Parts: structure tokens; sequence; C-alpha cells
């Protein structure tokens, strides 16, 4: 019975490897030396916005390329304007223990959660006057790590209780529930399409997820360490993995391989935060040694260094149309590159 | 002419002078790379900066100590040198008595918290003792208008009117009794905040003894280095003020008036380069930044 | 540059009313429990606090405004969010006296987890407020059950002042630094206004030392 | 019943995806290296714009 069981995994689990290795015929980096490498890269902090009186943790971009959100532990979710650096709003939290921010793609809402296991979700419009409360979903037992806003009517959470969850904010409850990892997860991105997002858990594995029929699509346990940073490529059919190990990895998705490593004798440290760019080509990465890297996807090699924080980095964030990149590091302050 | 040792005595300056040289340099970027956070950082900040100028004032006196002609270079730092290391001593002295002062509020009231409007008012104090004592300080250097009488005596107390003696004991007196305030203020604040230490560890731990002495050795450092190198200068002060102004005491007397009050201000100079060390001896997050600097 | 103006406006009275809120949650002491389920942890609650996966309780004790965080709801893996608790108080940990053989013993279970805690890289600098509590049901299970079951390193002869006593240094030692973290031991009572005047003494000691270690003194 | 559910569960989702048709390597490479060619000309990150149009100067 289990031992059968156990078994036949084990057997089907070896045969799915043997596929993989005999599907990689070429590694990327062996046929990445046509293209010329783009070479050092220079990016300054054009804005310092300094609002904040606690350790950020989690950042979003609108869709308008301007208008941010940011989210501490001083209890206060803060929407801020990077063009002119001005405070557009301030909302104070119920839970300052707050990990993720997500922003709505329309922009009326933002959502926030921690450790309250309640994703509150505040609509930004609010026209009869002050700021007031949406949504609160409360359907997760774990410390609620990251969120991401499909519509104005469909939220996905991904939590600490190894489970993920699609809600819909009219109904204030749980529509979908994500049951296929083994450890607790840590952040998840959707696709341009929002159709087929991945998610990024501590048991060394990224498992794709429908958002229709909420079934498992793929599962790459590629990584050695707990996975905590992860985000889609631009076209929607590759993303990377960023864990503890100072191992960034890219994956895609009809391939289904271990495409390339982010492997270097430098880095010892952790990763907390993994974007893109417009196109793609440069991976932006946030490691614990208290500055980002900005490596070449296709190179393999580091391109740019973003040595202006004091802490640990916590959140990153590129726009749509790649303007600018958002950098928080544990030190209250967001820093705006180009 | 009381002795060619007189040669021997600006050596120890420039022995206190190099290693100050950089000590202070070391006190120069890590106390500078850290933000305003508290009143302490920006008090701190000022000593710092009162210890350097104490440093560009030190070769200027031991060039004119060593050899140097009465006219082209003893006029010249009798009338500014001399007269900026003073009251940016005096600066120090204050600024210390400050930094005694924010830590006992501390520890006498430590849920309070530093606002920036608390800040804002260090700021606004620290700006006004400086110009207070830049505004006792300039009579002293405008005042010294007469010319050096005789060129063998290296004395400049004859290069001053008789206003400018009056309003230099006025000087003398005040500070004396600025310098005995804070003493009193400094040494009675560490004795409380003692005491409010070892009352807090008998509330929580009850008879421990171990981590009880750690700050007994701690603030006594503090309280020998202000001490024996602050109190000795003020205790030859005023007889050397009375031979200066007056002529109460006699001539034989003004060898070992001079040796001690020489004496005392190379004990009081040490303290440039002794404040960096006992603030880096104190803090280990300023140890931190000098392992991690080197 | 009307609009301009008026975003400008907005945005200082958004910095100062954040300023005001900020020095608010600064003048408050912030104290994170940990501890087992069944080591005592509620009861501490449930004493004269008058005022889910945390339970934040507040309370005021002598113009103070106090905020527990109890993290025994997050049933996750402690450290991808213990790092979030960076600037607290002190930590209030909860052991019991009695739970030294129940069944693996509940005592290395906590010992473990407080091993954990005390030498972690989050919380180096990070006083502990160390309960032992239910003291009153350790003196009439001391004689009848003595910690050599727990482990044969107890020479001494089992009393309950002895293995009170002897069984608090059994948390000290795990403590690597012993220099910037100090455990503050007590025995909970059922004495009116006495097991939480420990907290705030304890809570005083830390901040003083956190208040002189910023001005050069530490 | 319980305690073999969850491996069930765990073989069947395991089995039933590895019936996704999955294309070479090369072809995902190159057509990401297509996609970074694309819009590497509208790329601010990768070619340094001018600070005219910049709206963060
Ligand atoms: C606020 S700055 C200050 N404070 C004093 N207590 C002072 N006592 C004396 N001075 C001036 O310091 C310089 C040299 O000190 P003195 O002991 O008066 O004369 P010397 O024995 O030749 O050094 C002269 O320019 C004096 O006018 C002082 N300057």
């Amino acid at each position: 019975e289990l031992d059968q069981l156990r078994q036949e995994a084990e057997q089907l689990k070896n045969q799915i490897r043997d596929a993989r290795k005999a599907c990689a015929d070429a590694t990327l980096s062996q046929i990445t030396n046509n293209i010329d490498p783009v070479g050092r890269i220079q990016m300054r902090t054009r804005r310092t916005l300094r609002g904040h009186l606690a350790k950020i943790y989690a950042m979003h971009w609108g869709t308008d390329s301007r208008l941010l959100v940011s989210a501490s532990q001083d209890g206060k979710l803060i929407i801020w304007d990077s063009y002119t650096t001005n405070k557009v709003h301030a909302i104070p939290l119920r839970s300052s223990w707050v990990m993720t921010c997500a922003y709505a793609p329309s922009g009326n809402y933002v959502a926030c959660g921690g450790l309250d296991n309640i994703c509150s979700i505040y609509n930004l419009k609010t026209r009869e006057g002050n700021v007031r409360v949406s949504r609160e979903l409360a359907g997760h037992t774990g410390y609620l790590s990251c969120c991401r806003f499909l519509d104005d009517n469909q939220i996905v959470t991904s939590s600490g209780d190894t489970t993920c969850a699609l809600w819909d904010i009219e109904t204030g409850q749980q529509t979908t529930t994500f049951t296929g990892h083994t450890g607790d997860v840590m952040s998840l991105s959707l696709a341009p399409d929002t159709r087929l997002f991945v998610s990024g858990a501590c048991d060394a594995s990224a498992k794709l997820w429908d958002v229709r029929e909420g079934m498992c699509r793929q599962t790459f346990t590629g990584h050695e360490s707990d996975i905590n940073a992860i985000c889609f490529f631009p076209n929607g059919n590759a993303f990377a993995t960023g864990s503890d190990d100072a191992t960034c990895r890219l994956f895609d998705l009809r391939a289904d391989q271990e495409l390339m490593t982010y492997s270097h004798d430098n880095i010892i440290c952790g990763i907390t935060s993994v974007s893109f760019s417009k196109s793609g080509r440069l991976l932006l990465a946030g490691y614990d040694d208290f500055n980002c890297n900005v490596w070449d996807a296709l190179k393999a090699d580091r391109a740019g260094v973003l040595a202006g924080h004091d802490n640990r980095v916590s959140c990153l964030g590129v726009t749509d149309d790649g303007m600018a990149v958002a950098t928080g590091s544990w030190d209250s302050f967001l820093k705006i590159w180009n | 002419d009381y002795k060619i040792t007189q040669v021997l005595f600006p050596l120890l300056y420039t022995v206190l002078f190099f290693v100050g040289l950089i000590t202070n340099g070391l006190a120069m970027r890590i106390f500078f790379q850290i933000r305003s956070k508290s009143n302490f950082i920006i008090f701190l900040k000022n000593t710092v900066i009162s210890d350097l100028l104490m440093i560009l004032t030190f070769p200027f006196k031991i060039l004119s100590d060593a050899k140097l002609g009465t006219g082209p270079l003893r006029t010249f730092v009798c009338q500014v040198t001399s007269v900026i290391f003073y009251f940016t001593m005096y600066i120090s002295i204050s600024f210390l008595g400050l930094i005694t002062i924010d830590r006992y509020q501390k520890t006498t009231r430590p849920f309070k918290t530093s606002n920036p409007k608390n800040l804002l008012g260090a700021k606004i104090l620290s700006v006004v003792i400086w110009a207070f004592m830049f505004l006792l300080s300039l009579p002293n250097m405008i005042l010294t208008n007469r010319q050096p009488r005789d060129k063998n005596v290296k004395k400049c107390s004859f290069l001053k009117s008789e206003f400018g003696l009056v309003w230099h004991e006025i000087v003398n007196y005040i500070c004396q009794v600025i310098f005995w305030i804070n003493f009193l203020i400094v040494i009675v604040c560490y004795t409380l905040i003692t005491k409010e230490l070892y009352r807090s560890y008998v509330r929580t731990r009850g008879v421990g003894k171990v981590p009880r002495k750690k700050v007994n050795v701690k603030v006594f450092i503090i309280i020998a280095v202000f001490f024996i190198c602050f109190v000795p200068f003020h205790f030859a002060r005023i007889p050397y003020t009375l031979s200066q102004t007056r002529d109460v005491f006699d001539c034989t007397a003004e060898n070992t008036l001079f040796y001690v009050k020489e004496s005392t201000l190379w004990l009081t100079s040490l303290n440039a380069c002794l404040d960096p060390f006992i603030y880096f001896f104190l803090c280990k997050s300023f140890r931190n930044s000098l392992i991690s600097m080197l | 540059s009307a609009e301009d103006k008026a975003a400008a406006e907005r945005s200082k009275m958004i910095d100062k009313n954040l300023r005001e809120d900020g020095e608010k949650a600064a003048r408050e002491v912030k104290l994170l429990l940990l501890g087992a389920g069944e080591s005592g942890k509620n009861t501490i609650v449930k004493q004269m606090k008058i005022i889910t996966g945390i339970v934040e309780t507040h309370f005021t004790f002598k113009d103070l405004h106090f905020k527990m965080f109890d993290v025994g709801a997050q049933r996750s893996e402690r450290k991808k969010w213990i790092h979030c608790f960076e600037g607290v108080t002190a930590i209030i940990f909860c052991v019991a006296l009695s739970a030294y053989d129940l069944v693996m013993n509940r005592m290395h279970a906590s010992m473990k987890l407080f091993d954990s805690i005390c030498n972690n890289k989050w919380f180096t600098d990070t006083s502990i407020i160390l309960f032992l509590n239910k003291k009153d049901l350790f003196e009439e299970k001391i004689t009848h059950s003595p910690l050599t079951i727990c482990f044969p390193e107890y020479t001494g002869a089992n009393k309950y002042d002895e293995a009170a006593s002897y069984i608090q240094s059994k948390f000290e030692d795990l403590n690597k630094r012993k220099d910037t973290k100090e455990i503050y031991t007590h025995f909970t009572c059922s004495t009116d206004t006495k097991n939480v005047q420990f907290v705030f003494d304890a809570v005083t000691d830390v901040i003083i030392k956190n208040n002189l270690k910023d001005c050069g003194l530490f | 019943t319980a305690s073999i559910a969850q491996a069930r569960k765990l073989v069947e989702q395991l089995k039933m995806e590895a019936n996704i048709d999955r294309i070479k390597v090369s072809k995902a490479a190159a057509d990401l290296m297509a996609y970074c060619e694309a819009h590497a000309k509208e790329d601010p990150l990768l070619t340094p714009v001018p600070a005219s149009e910049n709206p963060f100067r």
C-alpha cells in the first residue's frame, strides 16, 4: 500500500527526471555566446522617498508607472507619488506586521497583509471622504506571505499555511484553494495574461497554478534551499526563483527545465526580492549583502550594482515599461534608480 | 630664562599631536558617517570638531615654544591661536557636560523619546554656546594690540592693555565658575546614573553582582579622565591669573608657577586624543565600525 | 501650479500625521511572547490586562503603554517571520516549572526552543524576560518526581527551593553572548500587582541599557 | 484511509503532470532571446534614455 505508492512515486520521479535530462539538448549559456553582453550598467538614486519610520518589507508599482505603494512595520501603508516625491496617501494598518503589498491594475484597491492572517483591501478612491475599510479576507492560517491583484474582483494570496487562495472582492470569501505544496509559501507573481501564475515555497520547488481550474501545472525542484523571491518573465513563458543560498534559477514553462543559475563565489548571503525588466534582459535581484544586483538574463554575468542602502533588502520593483526601479531595504527609505 | 628643558617640552605635544592627528581623524569619518539620531550624536560631533581644532592649534604652539621670534610668531600665537585653543577646550568641556546631562536624562527618564523638536533645541543650544564662547574670546583676541616691548622674553602677559587685563581676569573668573559648575554637574549626574543602574539591577535581577561592576568600571574611566586632566589645570589657573594680572607673587615663584601651569595645560591638551580613545572604548558600535574600517 | 501646491500641502500634512504616529509608537513598549502552548503563556495574559495569528494585548502600567504579541497561532516555520520582531523592547519567554516529566521531554523541547531564540542573529541585543510560571504546582510536584529522569546532571538534592533556583540557571548557560542580552527571570505569583510589576522593571532595565547604548555608555 | 489519501493525491498529481507537451530547451531559449531583442530598443534599463523625456530626470 504505502510502500508500493512510495516506490511508484520514486520510479515516476526518476522517469520524469530522465525525460527532463533528455529534453535538455543544449544549455542557454552554450548558445548565448553569439549575443554581445550589455556590460557594466550604471544606475543612480534619482529619488529618495523617506517617509516611513520602520522596516519596509513589500511594495508594488501601479500600471501607470508613476504611483507606487509601500508597506513597513510602522502600521502605515503609504501610497507614494514617485514623480514629485510626495505621499499621495497614507492609511493606518490594524496590524503592524505586514509582509505583502499589492496594487490593483485599475488603481482603485490596495491590499496589505501579514502575521494577522487577514488580507485587508482598502479602496483608494474613497470619494465619500476619508479612507475606509473595504474588504478583510480571513481564511488563512499562515503568515500571509504575498498577495497579487488579478483584477478589481479577484486576488490571489499565498500564505504560510502551505496553501494558496484565490478570493473574490465582492463576495469576500475564498473561491479557489491551491493545495500542492509540502512547505509553506513565501512569494508568488502573476503572469501578463493573468491565467497561469507560479508560486515559490520553502520546500525548494516552484509550482504553477491555473486561475480557472486550480490544479497544478508544473513543479520545479531545482533549488536546494527555501525559495523566497519569484517573478515572471515579461513574455509569460519563463520565470525566476530566488533562494537563500545565493541562487537565482531561471525556469521555462514549456521547456520545463532548469535553464541557468546565478551561482557566484562572491555572493554567499540570501535573496529576498527578484524582478525583471521591460524586455526581460536584466534580472534585478536583492541579496542580504546590503545591496542589489542586476544580472544579464542571457549572458549569465553581473551587469549592475545598486549599492545605496545600509540594511538588508526586502522589496524590489520594476515598472511595466521599465521606466524606473524601486528598492526598499529595512531602512524606512525607498530609492529610485534609472 | 626658566630652563633649557623648555625645548624638550613641546616634543611631548608632537608625540601628543601625530597620534591625535589620526585619532580625531578616526573619529572624523566614523562619527559623521552616522546620522543625527539623538542629541548625543550632535554633542559628540561638536566635541570631535573641537578636538580637531585643538589638533590644528597644536603645531603653532609647538613652533612658538620650541624656537621662534617674539614678533613674527609668538604674537600671532598669543593673539588668536592660544585664545581659540582655550575657548575650544571650554566648548569641549561644555559639550562633555551636555553629554553627561543627556545620559542622566536618558537614565532617570528612560521613557521620554527624542523628538525632532528636541534635536532642533539641542542644535540651537550648541549654536548658542558656540557663539557665547566666541563672544567672550573675541576681546581676548582684539584687545592684545600692544606691540611686544621686550624681544628676549616669551611671556605675552605684557601684550595687553589695562582694560584688556581686567577683562582677561573677568573671563578667567567666569570660565572658572563655568568649569566648576560643569564638573559638579558631571559628578552628580554620573553618581546618580550609577545609583539608578544599581537600583534597576536589584529590582530586576536581585542580588547579582558580576554585571553590576561592568558599568562602574566604565563610568570611572570618564570620571578619571575628566578629573586628572581638567581639574589640576583649574587648581593652578587662579595663581597664574593672579601672577599675570597683579604682582602679588614674587619673581622666584613665577618659575614653578609657569612649570605647573604648562604641565597642567599639557594634561588638558592630552584630552584631545584621549576623548576619541575613551569614546571608542565605551561604545561597542564604535569599535565595530573601527574594525570594519580596517 | 495650484495642483502642485495642493499636493505639497497634503504631503506635508500626511508627513506631520505620520511623525505624530511614529512618536506615539516609539513611546509605547513592544514585547514578544514566546514558549509552548501548555507552558502557561495564556496565564500571564489573564491577570490584569483589562484593555488571528497575532494576539495583540495592550495595557497601561504607571503611565506606560505596552503591546504584547502572541505567536502561538502561527503554526509554521518561525525563521520566515521571526525577523519581523526587530526593535522589540524585550522577549517574554514562558516555561512551566512543573513540565519536567511530561512527554522528547517538555523541558527539552522548551530548552531547544529557547536555545534557537536566544542564539539567533535577530535577537542578539534583545533581552529576554524569562518566566518560570506555575511555581505553586512546583511545590507539591518536586517531592514526587525528581529531576534525575529529565537529566542525570542534577547532583544536588531535590527540593522546591533548590530545584527551582537551579533550573533557572539551566537557561542562562544556553546564552552564548551573555554581554548584549540579559535574561530576567521571575516566578509568577498570585499577589496583586506583582507579576506585572516585574515586567515594568525589566522593561525599564533593558530600555535604560538601550537608552545608554546609543548614548555611548554601552 | 486518511494516511493514504494524501499519498494517492500526490502520486496522481505527479503522474498526470507528466502528460503535458514539452518543447526542446533550445526552442525556448530561442524564443526568450527573440523576445529580449524585440523589446531591447524600448527598454530604459538596457538603453539609458536622455533626461529630456525622462520623467525621473
Ligand atoms: C574663552 S578663551 C580664554 N579663556 C581663558 N581662561 C584664558 N586665560 C587666558 N587667556 C588668553 O590665552 C592666551 C595665553 O594664556 P595666558 O595664560 O593668559 O598667557 P601665557 O602664559 O603666555 O600663555 C592669552 O591670549 C590670554 O589672553 C584665555 N582665553
